[PDB]
């Protein structure tokens, strides 16, 4: 429960600008940070628990 | 004989325990690559220090460590194929050593 | 013998056996980290199997891996007060540990 | 004669004793040097005076500075990776005087 | 059984303090005490042994010494862990000789 | 069954291990220890095979080896581990020759 806390705690941050840009812009983007490396992005994702 | 075959048996308990260190640095392989995989390419949550915390055996401990593995490499179809179920809660053992031998191939094609 | 003796001496021996699995389990783990350690940080001329070649005991090899590694990242000043003394030839346990940990961290902070 | 070589004896073990005394008093000059990191690295909260108006032994204290020199200087992956465990609440003796002495050698390379 | 294994501990002890003592002793006072021809001669290895430590007080522990520490001038009757402290005094000079 | 067929293994294995002295005794040694000759002679399968062994150490092993591995320097009574030990050293020697 303590780090799906703290990943709540990252998410309400991120949904609070993800809400303002959509406002503002009409399109709003959150990355969802897992163990992996910049390169990696650009692979899929099949079953992970988010950083 | 007498003397010399005490001494011979008692080789024979070194024979033992030679046979133990093999078996111990077999585990060290198996084991080892399983916490490779498990460090590089998990999260810090699965750390084996918080999961026996929480009061996880150590075999627990691997045997989630290559689950999520599995789910995070090898693909949804695949699991379903190789482990004819999806789920792969009750599959831990030698199909299990397969998925992650399947997962390993997966991260060293992607890299 | 009655039947609190017959539960405590079951559970005794449960958990000493426990507890046996788990130190192979630690020992496997160590065998990992003298492997990573000697292929990353230190030379061919190191491994394991030329060392075996040579005819040194694993425990041999665990502890010359060690000390190659901490005078390789540890500095002398650090090794001097750590050891109390300038010479790990003859350092090797539980200050082995400290100075082994004390270069694992040295490499971390390096990267 | 047997008398006076059993005497001998006696007073050889009294002499031993006397080397006994000696070295508690170099446990008492580390005490002291202890007392001196204590008031050079940690808060005035710590001292001695509190601490014992808070009713603690002065082993107690003696122990407290040191998991709190330990945190403080020696960073947690050396202080995991030496006590094998994070928690430092448990491992008061050889094991913390280590630690102790791998804190004194961080301030002497942080000065 | 480990009572017989530490008999066999203190025998292998004393066969070393008795290795130490021949060692230095047909290097230091003569032939004529070596261990064959004292058992030729009839005595029994404590006695050899004892008489061997003496012969070393003798040669290396100096007589105020002998009639002081050990309060005899004769080492003849004096056998005990007093001939240990005389040894051991023994064992003192040759180092510093 | 599975018992005999155990037996049989084994027996398979020590004639292997005959087989294999054999062949290098008699390329090695001599041919008047020929099995042909010496069942003549009136020995034993296993008195024939030992005996082989011992020629094959007192050839390869040099007689200090002997002395030192068997403890005693007549290789006539030291057969069982010992013997094997030193069969097992002759092996050495004649892959090292």
């Amino acid at each position: 429960e303590v780090e799906l806390a703290r990943l709540k705690v990252q998410l309400k941050n991120a949904l609070l600008n993800c809400i303002i840009s959509y406002r503002f812009h009409g399109i709003g983007y959150v990355l969802v940070k897992t163990k992996d490396t910049l390169i990696d992005l650009e692979q899929p994702v099949n079953i992970e628990l988010p950083i | 004989l007498s003397i010399n075959e005490r001494i011979t048996k008692e080789l024979a308990e070194v024979e033992e325990r030679e046979r133990i260190e093999k078996q111990l640095l077999l585990e060290a392989e198996r084991i080892n690559e399983i916490d490779t995989l498990a460090k590089a390419h998990l999260s810090n949550h699965f750390n084996k220090e918080v999961l026996l915390a929480k009061g996880y055996t150590l075999k627990d401990i691997m045997q989630a460590q290559r689950r999520e593995l599995v789910r995070k490499f090898v693909p949804i179809e695949q699991i379903k194929a190789i482990a004819k179920v999806s789920d792969i809660s009750h599959i831990d053992g030698e199909i299990l050593e397969q998925l992650v031998s399947l997962a390993k191939v997966n991260i060293k094609l992607r890299k």
